[PDB]
């Protein structure tokens, strides 16, 4: 079964023709490297829509997970390959699969700022309030990273505006810690709790004054 | 032990693609991969593992270095041994936390991540016949093959309102003539360099030193 | 009745004490200049919360309109004086008053980018789909001006994502004409019609290719 | 007939506050108000009316000029007669469309809209005793009273990732010493000027010409 190694190296090389030759020669479509990464992992990581379709049409495990908990949907969502994300979900990819950091594809897409993919994952039934190892929902990541569009997308799909992480910090805290005043207002418009403190005992107003963003602090102080 | 030329290029790419694993080569025999992240507790270079594999060699580990950035985050980086950097083949990169958790995973081609120095010697002059501005510059210093470099010049006017115009320059053209600039207007010009497709590939260089000019009247 | 001129000049000078002296001396709180602008107009335009409260507590016409159709709420909403906007609405300011351009305070606040005031006006019952002389709703202005936060605020308060102006141009057109791809996605997530053309016969895709933003054109082409 | 110094300052403010009526004075005896808007049909300076009134004088009309901007919009502006510009009094401005529709309405104080030239003569050096960088500059050219000018210096590092630090400078201090810069790092510095409260007021000047420096090691 030597061909399985050649398929993994061909898939990540994006070699369309060589993959089809190894496929037809009886190579294992679910071969794994030292990381338990399948050719579908490498095809999705490369961005080769043609090879992802070939591997999926030949029964590659869509929900294959390498020893880090990363699935092909995790990789396509991180890298921003909207076309490949659609085909993986087309083939029943677990939209709420989590890696060893507890992050779902909606976590990764939101952290990186792929607004189109955050929408597509939501449209395919992604858990909006999913929590990672830090207890952070995609809204936590989006609010900290300043992606106002993704923040609004998550909010209109039922995101908890007052979700607390392991530190007890809501998105209002994270938005105030990075000076995203525009997101502070968008969160407040959806019922963010100004009078909400973390385990450390500091509210969104307390973080802004500790960061020096008193401009944003007067915003929370009014309403 | 701090490399100013590398740290200049490093901060350049970092500002373009934050929270990403960023790899580039200057002379095609080197390769540096780096990322930046907030300073977190006692997490040092021993809390991540940098794995890389190419062609039929076994997966190898690259020792990571760390240093704080000018903004206060920490930057981890790995400079691959020149013996292992071979262009035109896929190179798989993996950063895994010490716990085994995933951090970064990328596949690159070294010949597709070239990051040249900036162009130098920019000069702007008004053509004697027409009020056209003629920009000229020199290829980036110590670049292997200047024939496969393509440039892009930026035309800006006044502070805070930049990039009035971007002009793509044909391969190996070290000249640019601008013929639509409004008269009696102080313009400023800079120019980038990058390797030309499809033989190579990479990222725009940092902008050259700029050059300002006051266009003539009656335009 | 010479004092009415002195009150108008004191109000716009922000002279707290002189206003109180003229008030008590029987000056007309609704005096008008050559523009039919009342001292409440000038107080709101200045930003003097203290004087706006004094004039309102003494019966200044909250919905006074100068010969341009501009009311004090129009001026406070444009200038961004959130504190004064609250007090005017407190005193029953017509939230949907329109000037000679057909623009309501929600039009002006959205054009200028005052996210907090757009929220406050909405919270006070502003017509979200109000149309100006060009037939443009506040969402038109927000989508053209790139204010993603205000776009999301308007959208979650019942804004018509497919509202057409006099040219038959939806916010999707205006967002594509100014390269606000992030807003293009936010509008698409709320049911924007990619296959919608203006009176000139050009869709959102047709404007992007005419502007050269083929990056944004491939976004509408996928979905 | 194009004033480069005014059009420099004009585009500076325009990029800060778009779609706003922008007024400023350079020497306190002048006053210019301007705005920018997309080029629309045959709409010229005759399609707007610029009204202004101050103190007990009647409302006066100011002739508007127009000119396309470097970006393609049109800029309307009015330069008030020096006879009417009087500081420390409220000045009411109104722009009404030719139809009578509202366009702009503002109240300003000329002594609160000063917009100085940029500072000049920036120099950066490493202190001989400590690795501290000492910045020095000269007051903006032809400014009436340099004692009431306050500065702000920008510390940036690498392209695209600007404003690593902003340093407020006491009134009339033409010097700044930086003592927290990371070593072996190429920093760049510029400095603004503005009139000091409460006697006067205005807007930050355009940044001075920049100065770059490579900090020493062991820091």
């Amino acid at each position: 079964s030597d061909l399985g190694k050649k398929l993994l190296k061909a898939a990540r090389a994006g070699q369309d023709d060589e993959v089809r030759i190894l496929m037809a020669n009886g190579a294992d479509v679910n071969a794994t490297d030292i990381w338990d990464a399948t050719p579908l992992h490498l095809a999705a990581l490369i961005g080769h829509l043609e090879i992802v379709e070939v591997l999926l049409k030949n029964g590659a495990d869509v929900n294959a997970s390498d020893i880090t908990g990363t699935t092909p949907l995790h990789l396509a969502a991180t890298m921003g390959h909207k076309d490949i994300v659609k085909v993986l979900l087309e083939y029943g990819a677990d939209v709420n699969a989590y890696d060893l950091n507890g992050a779902t594809p909606l976590h990764l897409a939101a952290r990186m700022g792929h607004a189109k993919i955050v929408l597509l994952l939501l449209e395919q039934g992604a858990d909006v309030n999913a929590q990672d190892a830090a207890g952070m929902t995609p809204l936590h990541l989006a609010a900290a990273n300043g992606h106002a569009v993704i923040v609004a997308l998550l909010l209109m799909h039922g995101a908890d505006v007052n979700a607390k992480d392991a530190a007890g910090m809501t998105p209002l805290h994270l938005a105030a810690a990075n000076g995203h005043e525009e997101i502070v207002i968008l969160l407040l418009a959806m019922g963010a709790d100004v009078n909400a403190q973390d385990k450390f005992g500091k509210t969104a107003f307390d973080i802004s004054i500790d960061n020096g963003n008193e401009e944003l602090a007067k915003v929370l102080q009014d309403h | 032990s701090a490399d100013p030329k590398f740290e200049s290029k490093a901060a350049l790419l970092a500002a373009r693609g934050p929270e990403e694993l960023l790899c580039f080569t200057e002379r095609l025999e080197d390769l540096v991969c780096f990322w930046e992240e907030a300073a977190s507790a006692g997490v040092g270079p021993g809390q991540y593992s940098f794995s890389y594999q190419l062609e039929d060699e076994p997966w190898k580990l690259c020792r990571l270095h760390q240093a704080p950035t000018a903004r206060g985050a920490v930057r981890f980086w790995c400079s691959l041994p020149t013996a292992d950097t071979s262009s035109f083949v896929p190179l798989e990169l993996r950063v895994t936390a010490a716990s085994g958790a995933p951090r970064y995973h990328r596949v690159i081609h070294i010949n597709e991540v070239v990051l040249l120095d900036a162009p130098v010697g920019l000069v702007a002059r008004l053509a004697d016949e027409s009020g056209h501005v003629v920009l000229r510059w020199l290829p980036p210093p110590e670049t292997p093959m200047t024939s496969h470099i393509r440039y892009e010049v930026d035309v800006s006017a006044g502070q805070g309102a930049g990039s009035v115009q971007r002009v793509e320059i044909l391969e190996g053209r070290t000249e640019c003539v601008l013929s639509n600039l409004r008269g009696r207007t102080r313009y400023t010009f800079a120019v980038r360099a990058r390797m030309a497709e499809p033989s190579f590939g990479g990222f725009w260089s940092a902008w050259s030193e700029p050059v300002s000019l006051l266009t003539p009247s009656d335009l």
